């Protein structure tokens, strides 16, 4: 009952650090909020269905935001960096489970996310070079 | 200082020093403060007006500060120690034995201005205490509960309580070597930690810590463990005994050793700092009895001496390297010895609930760590730690930010998933089924509202069946 | 061939860092700090394996540039630079260890100052604070470099000659500039005791520094000046206290013509304004180390000279409040009388209150017509605050301008002040700005008393009046007073041989309050709560006390004990600095200074004058060594010299001193308990130790000792040192290695080990209680017990809080915090110290 409640506060407290939401100065030297990430990253093996799924949901809602200045671009383009590094490391931490009955995830909240930085995304030419490098490895 | 130059009176050099020392005490800044009138540079110019003459004097400010009994017995040992230096050298003096009987006039004689002072000075300077008298004592107590539940004026005989409990800490000393009550004053002092006011408790303390002191003087405990003494005392008063524990939410029959650290846990919430290092000395002195009846060295880990190590382990550094945890001598939380599903569901509680309410990052640190060992060591029984555990470690995952205490926290989040797939063989209300549902409630903060728990009304039938078993007239 | 390139490679990359900045430069620091993690390892497993490791003139070469190079990043701007630079110093130290493992032999004489170098690490290990608060503590640490070196002497050149031309960029020129030069300034004053010792580096910096208190720029002229004078005051080193003032004497003395007339000069004010708030920070400062060298220097003359072009400069609303403060600077210079050195100070006290009086004018406000001249209420209230500071226990002595009976002399002096005193206090009555009155008056009351105490014959019957005054508060001082004069005695008369030694009879039994189990709270608590400035009166005092009481053993362990377990090189802290430590030199010095005296004395008689020893060189150096004299010849001579010196010791065991033995009991003790909680032998270690610190420092140079009264000859003092050597070998029974100058004598030293055993065995034999060897002396020690009673009075609020944190098992009324308070409030104030006539003078 708790428990399931504890694991939202893992989750929450990731999407309060990533830099295009308020930073807040709540890296503490980031000592503080990289802690938070290995334990995000350790609760997968067990509760992989629901880590994935919020960490998707993260995913979805930065796409879908409009913001403008030089400051505006270098604070998404670290941001999504992050997610996808974090995203890759749960799916190969886990183990050989292969538990192939994913589908639900896969067919509408993940592929469609990771698949829109595949194309050219010409926005970036440093940029987009690593989301693709960086994206693909999660394919 | 007319004692000092009295030529009626011989005193010897010896005599006089002794006053002459007693003459400048009583101008420290420390006893301003136990007459009342600190901030004040010199007391003569108060006392005195210069234009005494010519106008009225003129009272202001009516803010009056309180007094304190204990404030009574520094002075009136003072003046006992001057006293007694005199009848040392006049021969066959009769002035210890006036006064004496002057306070025991009115400290049987009810009334609500003088009772009180006349009791806390019965005892300080009595010599000799008959059955007679502590019967008489013991039931101004009894009468004392009865009307605070009964009206509404409660200040008022809220320190007839604490003047009965002051008087009993120093008239047992006193008492015959062979009584029965050297060992029933040991529930009159529970049975008033039980009424959740600062006074009393801590006046409860003071007749406690003594008591365990008289009984050794006494040889009692020498082939017997403190389990055994009190609790085949209360035999006879069984059936009253009983329903209290229901309602405080802790048992004695069940695990004697548990029930009597629980009560004394609220100790660590008391806002003086000099009754902190009280609570302290009275589990050591505990702990160093039970062990000493299974010769096993005062600090060796089993079901009996679990208990006081727990509470000892934030504030006792012998206690925390002696035993220590595993994945940093032997290691608490060992599970070869304790193999009882109950003596681990309580040694989990005790650990949760001081954390509760504590407040420090030295505390935080120390108990966090041995609470994730112990969600390895014991994974049967920690589901009974949840919501305890619940709320604070909610708010340290998301503000908190600091390594040393950030790291136990997270090992106990990976632990509780892990073991989880599994229906919960034990349920939060574990504890319930066997006495200890009010455990952690009982360490509680001090309530501001003060007000008796209303439960009293059993203390009162209890004290009564303790006369009439133990004093039948 | 690796040392003979890699350390090549340091010495080419050092020697770039500290030639000038750049911008990389906080990053090839990060990785020569791994570089030097990475030699380690190898020394570290090649001396393993086989020892032979060579050192060659480029080994020593480099190993310079790496210090000269980690000193002046201190000062460096960069947070980070400077932290990281710190860190650096443990890789110095910790190749010290594997180059020489024993610590004494060589951790002490490779790298000088090793134990310094261990504090930088620990404050490198601490939360990032801003570059003013992180340099608080680096110029603490400049300050305690002990000893000279070659790194420590050219990184202080260095750096001036950079210091140097940068000042004059930024003053010629018609923040981030600024700002480093604040850091140079620091670091080059808090380290300069170590170049010190006519023109010289050290010399220019002063004069330069100086030329910049009255520093008029208008660009930036005001910032200069605000920061030397925070400088110079709070963060000079005090090894350099003699030559500030001796500068800042002649400065000012030049401020007065021929025949003493002011010329008053608007940078001539400024300057003395500065020179007063140096003085007064320096001053008011109590530091380790400093008491020592203040007394080195003569400050009255500057002192008397300052008033004078204070006294002169008018009145305004200006030159009034540089009045007021050097009245507050004559008050705390004061309370450190008993530090500074005064060569007449009864005449120079004197002279100040008369400069003093002058000053203190009231109603003078009110004629003025302006409350903006309400200042000229405080400064008569400061005015008098120094007078009663300065009259405290000041006899008269009048100006010998006219020839009269001296005793006639002083009653017309007495009148003088009693009725000036007397004028001001009617004034001050409520009824012909509450506050400011009861404070003045309370003060001239105050003020009145003391100078009556000193003067009770030449001043009691022009103050009988005081009896019947108007004021009713001040009849009741009056009395208080005269029931002094009256209790203290007239003559000697043994009075206080009677009433004092009865009266502080008891304040001995406190401070020797046998704690149970040897606690002795007293004496501990004292230990810690005490500052460290007076560790060298508490110590004296309490090596007194306990000795008349026939408990010196007592003391000694209980305070050695918590040092040696709590530090397990139990030898290295006590040769330290600390309040232990001081212990053991008093210890020595007094009582063993009569022994080492009588015992060498006849022995220096016979080499130093006897024509049978002729001239002789004991010399053994092949590349000193005269083809004149055969090498046998004075390798015989050394080695029976040695012997007459080493057979003297050893028969001279009974004439050691009780006191001594007793502490070399305590240690044996010590360390014997620390052996059994760790084939060490205590004795060895007790009889090194006692021989390296007590024996062989006469022996080395006895003149300085002061056993004899001429120099020994440069040949003569030869044989002396490399006595020594040879003797101290014994006590650590370590053959020559690598000294093959010495390896001969190696022979003798075999036979000699087990007689060295049995000295010092015997001194380590004296029962642990003395119950048979017993002296019941049992001396009064008047002199002591003044001093003991008043440092307890100092210090009585913050004893207290230590004794209050423990204890809490048993009730303190029958232990000391009950038995001080109660026993110090009666005895009472102690009375004023009595000046010295001679000059200052210390152990
Ligand atoms: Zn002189």
């Amino acid at each position: 009952h708790r428990p399931v409640e504890w694991v939202q506060a893992v989750v929450s407290r990731f999407d309060e650090q990533l830099p295009i939401k308020t930073g807040q100065q709540n890296t503490h030297t980031k000592v503080s909020t990289e802690h938070n990430k290995e334990c995000l990253i350790n609760i997968s093996k067990y509760k992989f269905s629901l880590v994935i799924s919020g960490l998707t949901t993260i995913l979805k809602n930065v796409n879908n935001m409009r913001i403008f200045g030089e400051a505006a671009e270098k604070n998404l383009y670290l941001s999504q960096l992050i997610i996808l590094d974090t995203l890759e490391k749960c799916l190969a931490g886990q183990p050989k489970d292969t538990m192939r009955l994913d589908e639900t995830m896969l067919v509408k909240q993940l592929l469609p996310e990771i698949c829109h930085f595949l194309h050219t995304c010409r926005e970036g030419n440093q940029h987009a070079a690593e989301l693709r490098n960086s994206a693909s490895g999660v394919l | 200082h007319s004692l000092c130059t009295c030529s009626q009176l011989h005193f010897s050099e010896e005599t006089k020093q002794v006053l002459r020392l007693s003459l400048t005490e009583f101008s420290l800044p420390k006893f301003y403060l136990l007459f009342g009138i600190s901030k004040v540079k010199s007391a003569a110019v108060i006392a005195f007006r210069s234009s005494y003459r010519d106008r009225s004097f003129s009272p202001g400010s009516y803010e009056r500060e309180t007094f304190a009994l204990t404030s009574l017995e520094t002075v009136t040992e003072a003046l006992l120690e001057i006293m007694e230096a005199c009848m040392r050298d006049i021969p066959t003096c009769k002035w210890l034995d006036q006064w004496t009987e002057l306070a025991q006039r009115f400290a049987f004689q009810y009334n609500p201005s003088l009772q009180p002072r006349a009791l806390v000075v019965f005892g300080c300077i009595s010599k000799r205490v008959s059955h007679g008298q502590i019967k008489q004592i013991i039931r101004i107590l009894s009468k004392a509960l009865e009307s605070c539940l009964k009206g509404p004026d409660t200040y008022n005989s809220q320190v007839l309580i604490e003047a009965t409990v002051i008087a009993l800490t120093k008239l047992q000393p006193l008492l015959n070597k062979d009584s029965p009550l050297h060992k029933a004053l040991f529930w009159v002092a529970v049975a008033v930690l039980q009424l959740d006011e600062v006074n009393l408790y801590s006046a409860g303390t003071a007749l406690l810590e003594q008591n365990l002191h008289t009984l050794d003087s006494l040889r009692i405990f020498n082939d017997k463990s403190p389990e055994e003494v009190f609790m085949a005392i209360r035999n006879p008063l069984e059936w009253h005994c009983k329903q209290m524990d229901h309602f405080v939410g802790l048992n004695f029959n069940s695990n004697f050793n548990f029930a009597l650290v629980g009560h004394l846990l609220k100790g660590y919430r008391h806002p003086s700092p000099a009754i902190v290092a009280r609570t302290v000395r009275i589990l050591h002195t505990l702990l160093t009895l039970v062990n000493k009846h299974r010769n096993c060295d005062k600090f060796e880990v089993n079901t009996q001496s679990v208990a006081y190590l727990a509470a000892l382990l934030t504030v006792s550094e012998e206690v925390r390297s002696r035993c220590s945890l595993k994945h940093r001598s032997n290691v608490l939380l060992d599970e070869e010895v304790l193999t009882d599903p109950k003596i681990q569901a309580l040694l989990l509680t005790v650990l949760a609930t001081l954390v509760k309410y504590t407040t420090d990052e030295f505390d935080q640190r120390i108990l966090y760590e041995y609470l994730a060992e112990a969600s390895v060591v014991f994974p049967k029984v920690f589901p009974v730690v949840h919501n305890l555990l619940d709320s604070k470690i909610n708010t340290l995952l998301s503000l908190c930010q600091d390594p040393n205490l950030l790291n136990p926290i997270h090992g106990i989040v990976q632990s509780v998933v892990y073991h989880e797939e599994s229906p919960p063989q034990y349920q939060t209300s574990y504890l319930q089924s066997f006495g200890f549902n009010g455990l952690w409630r009982f360490a509680g903060p001090f309530s501001k509202q003060t007000q008796i728990p209303d439960y009293a009304e059993l203390i009162v039938k209890f004290l009564d069946a303790l006369i009439d078993t133990y004093l039948p007239g | 061939t690796f040392w003979e390139i890699s350390s090549q490679m340091l010495f080419y990359i050092c020697k770039k860092l500290t030639s000038h900045q750049m911008l990389s430069s906080t990053e090839i620091l990060k990785w020569l700090r791994e570089i030097l993690i990475c030699r380690n390892k190898f020394l570290l497993k090649n001396k393993q394996a086989d020892r032979s490791s060579g050192t060659p003139p480029i080994c020593r070469q480099a190993q310079t540039k790496l210090e000269v190079a980690l000193y002046m990043f201190l000062w460096n701007p960069d947070t980070e630079a400077v932290l990281v630079a710190m860190s650096c110093f443990r890789h110095l130290c910790e190749e010290a260890d594997i180059r020489c493992g024993v610590d004494e032999v060589s951790v002490h004489n490779l790298l000088p100052n090793y134990n310094t170098f261990m504090e930088f690490a620990s404050v490198s290990n601490m939360m990032s604070t801003g570059r003013a608060a992180l340099q608080k503590r680096v110029m603490a640490l400049l300050r305690r470099i002990e000893h000279p070196t070659a790194g420590n002497t050219e990184a202080w050149e260095d750096t001036h000659a950079k210091w140097e031309q940068a000042t004059k960029l930024i003053l010629n020129y018609p923040t981030d500039s600024l700002q480093e030069w604040i850091n140079m300034t620091g670091f080059l004053c808090a380290l300069g005791g170590v170049c010190l010792q006519a023109d010289t580096p050290v010399s220019k910096f002063m004069d330069r520094l100086l030329s910049l208190m009255v520093c008029n720029h208008e660009k930036v002229g005001l910032q200069i000046r605000t920061n030397v004078k925070d400088l110079v005051g709070l963060e000079l080193s005090p090894a350099l206290y003699p030559m500030l003032f001796n500068k800042l004497k002649n400065t000012i003395s030049k401020f007065f013509d021929s025949q003493g007339q002011v010329l008053l000069t608007d940078t001539n004010t400024q300057f003395v304004e500065q020179t007063i708030a140096i003085m007064k920070n320096l001053l008011d400062n109590h530091t380790e180390g400093s008491s020592e060298h203040l007394g080195q220097a003569s400050i009255e003359t500057m002192m008397l000279n300052l008033v004078r072009y204070v006294r002169v400069l008018g009145n305004m609303v200006h030159a009034i409040q540089i009045k007021t403060k050097l009245c507050q600077l004559v008050e705390v210079m004061m309370a450190r009388r008993d530090d500074l050195s005064f060569c007449q100070e009864m005449k120079f006290r004197n002279k100040m209150v008369e400069y003093l009086t002058d000053w203190v004018m009231g109603t003078s406000n009110q004629a003025a017509d302006d409350d903006v001249k309400c200042l000229t209420r405080d400064l008569d209230q400061a005015s008098m605050e120094a007078v009663v500071s300065l009259l405290a226990g000041l006899p008269l002595q009048p100006e010998e301008g006219d020839g009269v009976e001296l005793m006639e002399a002083k009653s017309q002096l007495f009148l003088k002040y009693f009725t000036l005193f007397m004028n001001l206090l009617n004034d001050c009555s409520e009824v012909e700005m509450s506050r400011r009155l009861a404070s003045l008056r309370h003060c001239t009351v105050l003020a009145m008393s003391n100078l009556l105490n000193a003067n009770v014959d030449s001043g009691l019957m022009h103050s009988i009046g005081l009896g019947y005054h108007k004021d009713l508060q001040t009849r009741a001082t009056f009395m208080e007073v005269l029931t002094k004069i009256l209790q203290q005695g007239t003559e000697f008369d043994t009075l206080a041989e009677t009433v004092l030694a009865d009266r502080f009879e008891r304040l001995v039994e406190l401070v020797t309050m046998m704690g149970d189990q040897g606690e002795l709270p007293i004496a501990m608590a004292l230990a810690n709560v005490v500052p460290c400035s007076q560790w060298d009166e508490l110590a004296r005092v309490l090596v007194t006390l306990f000795d008349s009481r026939h408990l010196l053993y007592q003391l000694l362990w209980n305070m050695f004990s918590k040092e040696v377990e709590l530090a397990d090189s139990m030898q290295t802290l006590f040769r330290g600095n600390s309040l232990a430590s001081k212990i053991m030199t008093f210890c020595f010095k007094v009582y063993g200074a009569t022994y080492l005296q009588k015992l060498l004395d006849p022995l220096l008689r016979i080499v130093i004058t006897s024509s049978d020893w002729q001239h002789v060189s004991f010399e053994v150096d092949p590349t000193r060594l005269e083809p004149s004299e055969s090498l046998e010849e004075n390798q015989r001579n050394l080695l029976q010299m040695t012997e007459k010196f080493f057979h003297a010791i050893i028969s001279s065991s009974s004439e050691f001193p009780p006191q001594l033995r007793s502490v070399c009991h305590c240690l044996y003790q010590a360390t014997c308990h620390s052996l059994l909680n760790k084939p060490q032998n205590s004795i060895g270690a007790v009889g090194s130790a006692m021989f390296l610190r007590f024996i062989n420092p006469a022996i080395v140079s006895p003149y300085e000792a002061g056993i004899l009264d001429k120099k020994p000859p440069p040949r003569i003092e030869r044989g002396l040192k490399l006595m020594s050597k040879i003797l101290q070998s014994i006590a650590n029974h370590v053959l020559f290695t690598k000294e093959e100058h010495m390896r001969p004598f190696n022979d003798f030293v075999k036979s000699n080990f087990d007689a060295a055993r049995r000295f010092f065995l015997d001194i380590a034999s004296d029962c642990p209680t003395s119950d048979a060897v017993n002296h019941s002396l049992s001396f009064i020690s008047d002199g002591n017990v003044l001093a003991l009673h008043r440092l307890l009075w100092n210090n009585q609020e913050k004893i207290g809080q230590y004794l209050s944190s423990n204890r809490d098992h048993k009730a303190v009324g029958r232990r000391p915090f009950d038995k001080m308070a109660t026993l110090l409030a009666y005895l009472g104030p102690p009375e004023h110290k009595p000046v010295a006539d001679t000059h200052w003078s210390s152990l």
